[PDB]
């Protein structure tokens, strides 16, 4: 015989740059994060654009949602802009390579006493560099918590945290 | 506390290669059912004999 | 293929060979009778019962000192014994608060220590002569198996924990691994490069699996890999735990044992499998190889693996050995 090597549950990591910049202009100020998370998660309605990438924007539109700062002017604006280099684990087979396109989304959302639009602009490609990169999970202040799995999931991440090691992004949910 | 609940082999599926094909899984391991999931067999053991319940 | 005169009474937990600076062959195994036997392994096939030893519970990890003149016992009890063979004298050289799993010999040019890893979440180094540890390591959860090989050494814990340690001067973490694994570790070996160096392990699941790892190899994505067995098979699969799992100390190739009742050979280059054995009475529990690997050693047991149900007090446990030097080499 020969060994049956074939998983699906590979534990494959990836390597990248990341830029993310997010503006989300709404009706009323927002009350708690959830809220956030919610208007934000609208970003993927009717997706245009990379399949093996979708994953990944997630991530950063989850990163966005975290550093959102209020612009005083304006009807409340809130912006925020994310960029760096990072090292993800994740289980979800080979990734196809990622190269340095910028890609656009602008959607609106309508959920409870909240209106408006987000708007997201979101590169990222492979970093062969040898040089050590921080886990993107470092890039959230609060992913020092188990509140993080909750969290995680408002954008479509299913990650876990084990006894060691950083969290996993174990696989995604596109619906609900 | 031990081995009270009878054992029922949790089931799923697998793919199986150069020959690509697709089963069906019964996993013989009572620490794959969700009841023991958090022990181990050894654990388990010692458990089920300080119980007096061999 | 050859039983063991005078095998225990209780299912077999552990088994380990005597190291090459003693003359001859010495096997050692730990049941859940709560005792430890001894016996010497002749060219000829014959075994002869040479000495025995109590703990107050079941005895889950046994190995030799350096220099062949003690045994360590790991136990249930939550103590670790010394045993001097010669004497037949035993004492107690370590403690924990819960049962201790683990129980390694750390022969390192600057130091030589016990390492025992237990369910009290904790790694304890011990001198032997000493009753404090001089050295306490804090674990991410129940130590659930372990292997050394200087200057590595690694940890498997409860919820898929996975640790490598350095070994010079004092030892230390090393790297926190994520699993590569999705199941409960059950057991692991570290194995060498073709320099003769401490360069990876492999680590057995619960659920029919093993996972190759290297810790610094040219490209992980295809290099790292992971590979079924101990699987029985229009019907369903039945998936087995990996119980045991040693690489040959001479070829580089490694041996897997399951609740199956099967053992395997294995490639792990060639990415091949070698041979898979008859399907026996019960599962095999514990399993290794003599110093230089000529012998296989094998204990048939009841491993617990369906719960106290399955349980049959009355079979008998036996101890294989197989003089198969023939039968682990690569093409």
């Amino acid at each position: 015989d020969e060994m049956d090597t074939h998983d699906p549950n590979q534990l494959r990591y990836e390597k990248f740059f990341f830029t993310v910049k997010m503006t989300v202009r709404s009706n009323r100020p927002f009350r708690t994060y959830s809220d956030v998370a919610a208007a934000v998660s609208h970003w993927d309605h009717m997706y245009i654009g990379m399949a093996g990438k979708r994953p990944f924007y997630k991530i950063l539109a989850f990163l966005g949602s975290s550093n959102l700062k209020a612009t005083p002017g304006g009807q409340p604006e809130y912006h925020a802009h994310c960029e760096g280099r990072a090292y993800l684990p994740h289980r979800m087979g080979k990734t196809p390579p990622m190269l340095n396109v910028p890609e656009h989304f602008r959607r609106p959302f309508n959920i409870g006493l909240y209106k408006g639009t987000i708007e997201l602009t979101m590169t990222i490609y492979d970093d062969e560099s040898l040089e050590a990169a921080p886990m993107i999970w470092d890039h959230f202040n609060s992913s020092k918590f188990s509140d993080f799995r909750e969290k995680a999931l408002m954008f479509g991440l299913i990650v876990e945290k084990k006894a060691s090691g950083a969290w996993v992004l174990d696989s995604v949910s596109h619906f609900k | 506390t031990g081995t009270t609940i009878k054992f029922n082999p949790p089931t799923g599926t697998d793919t199986m290669v150069g020959v690509s094909t697709n089963i069906s899984t019964k996993h013989q391991c009572i620490t794959a059912m969700k009841e023991y999931e958090s022990k181990s067999l050894e654990e388990l053991r010692l458990e089920d004999y300080q119980a007096n319940r061999k | 293929d050859i039983e063991v005169t005078s095998s225990p009474d209780d299912s077999i937990g552990c088994l380990s060979f005597s190291p090459p600076t003693l003359p001859g062959n010495f096997l050692i195994a730990g049941s859940w009778a709560n005792d430890v036997r001894c016996w010497e392994v002749q060219d000829s096939g014959q075994t002869i019962p040479k000495a025995q030893q109590m703990h107050t519970g079941p005895v889950l990890d046994v190995c030799w000192s350096d220099d062949g003149s003690k045994v360590f016992t790991a136990s249930c009890d939550k103590t670790a014994k010394m045993w001097d063979l010669s004497s037949n004298q035993a004492i107690q050289i370590a403690q924990h608060d819960a049962p201790v799993k683990t129980i390694h010999w750390i022969k390192a040019p600057n130091y030589s220590c016990v390492m025992t890893g237990s369910w009290d979440k904790t790694l304890k180094f011990w001198d032997t002569r000493s009753s404090n540890p001089m050295m306490v390591l804090q674990l991410p959860e129940r130590c659930y198996c372990a292997d050394v090989i200087y200057p590595m050494a690694v940890v498997a814990t409860a919820e898929r924990g996975l640790i490598v340690y350095q070994l010079e001067n004092q030892p230390s973490e090393f790297r926190r691994i994520e699993s590569p694994l999705k199941h409960q570790h059950r057991c692991v070996a570290i194995f060498k490069d073709k320099q003769n160096k401490p360069t990876g392990f492999a680590l057995g699941s619960i659920e029919g699996r093993v996972a190759i790892h290297y810790i610094n190899p040219p490209n992980p994505a295809k290099d790292n890999f992971t590979f079924k067995c101990h699987r029985s098979n229009s019907a369903p699969q039945d998936i087995y735990a990996v119980n045991g799992i040693a690489f040959h100390p001479v070829h580089g190739t490694l041996a897997t044992v399951g609740s199956d009742g099967r053992f395997s050979f294995w490639d792990k280059d060639a990415r091949t499998k070698l041979k898979t054995s008859e399907q026996l009475d019960q599962p095999i529990s514990a399993c290794c190889f003599n110093h230089n690997g000529n012998i296989f050693a094998y204990a048939s047991s009841y491993d617990w693996s369906k719960g106290h149900e399955f349980y049959n007090p009355q079979k008998k446990n036996y101890i294989f050995l197989r003089n198969a030097a023939e039968e682990l080499k690569p093409r």
